[PDB]
């Protein structure tokens, strides 16, 4: 299957990313509390669902959520101002609030059967979130020897993830809160002065650069 | 898993 691109919204972070980012792949965004990791995702929840010709993949969305961070009253401002019915668009998004890391790895198992049922219809499951990937293998998996017991669960994990992606020809996109690491591009994201935000590719020696953008009425946009 |  060829790969398909999701637009974040932002053309100069698109850019950064090829056309967006890819079905078949994890995608990991990273960066301190505050920068704009969960705007992202809410961005692209919506996104996903326009039609090709608009950036989307006509997709349906599942989300894992671990803060208790998913607003369906953003997800619905979002669609409105880029010309999509709210509630339809919220229909369209699987979710599930993710309550340890044993639960949560289940909860990505469970995501299968959905992912099987769509497929053929005219909108499969396209997108997957996790938000935050790590924040209950970090308070779960802590001190002496967790080290390496922290990073083989999260290892497994983002194989069953990694797993979904390429069957099924989803998009993967995970955030976490800042070791080795096993996601397919990361991006890094940050506060600027005056509002921005900045994202940067991490260890991808392709484009080079930083995409500036703000959080808007519809998600993101330059 | 539930409708958002």
């Amino acid at each position: 299957a060829t790969i398909g691109r999701i637009s974040t919204g932002s053309k100069s972070l698109d850019k950064l990313l090829g056309g967006g980012i890819e079905t078949q792949a994890i995608t990991e965004v990273f960066g301190e509390f505050g920068s704009g990791k969960t705007q992202l995702a809410h961005t692209l929840a919506v996104m996903v669902q326009l039609p090709p010709e608009e950036g989307g993949l006509n997709g349906s969305v599942m989300w894992i959520d671990t803060e208790n961070t998913f607003r369906p009253e953003r997800i619905r401002e979002i669609a409105q101002n880029r010309g999509l019915d709210p509630d339809e668009v919220l229909k369209h998004i699987a979710y599930a609030r993710a309550f340890n890391s044993n639960h949560q790895m289940l909860l990505v198992q469970q995501a299968e059967d959905m992912i099987k049922e769509l497929l053929n219809t005219d909108r499969p499951v396209k997108l997957l979130i996790v938000d935050s990937l790590t924040s209950h293998f970090r308070s779960e998996y802590i001190g002496r020897g967790a080290l390496a017991e922290r990073q083989q669960k999260l290892a497994k994990h983002l194989a069953d993830l990694h797993r979904l992606a390429n069957l099924y020809d989803i998009a993967v996109f995970v955030t976490n809160q800042v070791l080795a690491h096993s996601a397919t591009l990361r991006v890094y994201l940050r506060k600027g002065k005056g509002g921005k935000r900045i994202a940067r590719l991490i260890d991808a020696p392709l484009p080079e650069g930083e995409a500036v953008f703000s959080i808007t009425e519809k998600g993101i946009e330059d | 898993w539930h409708t958002a």
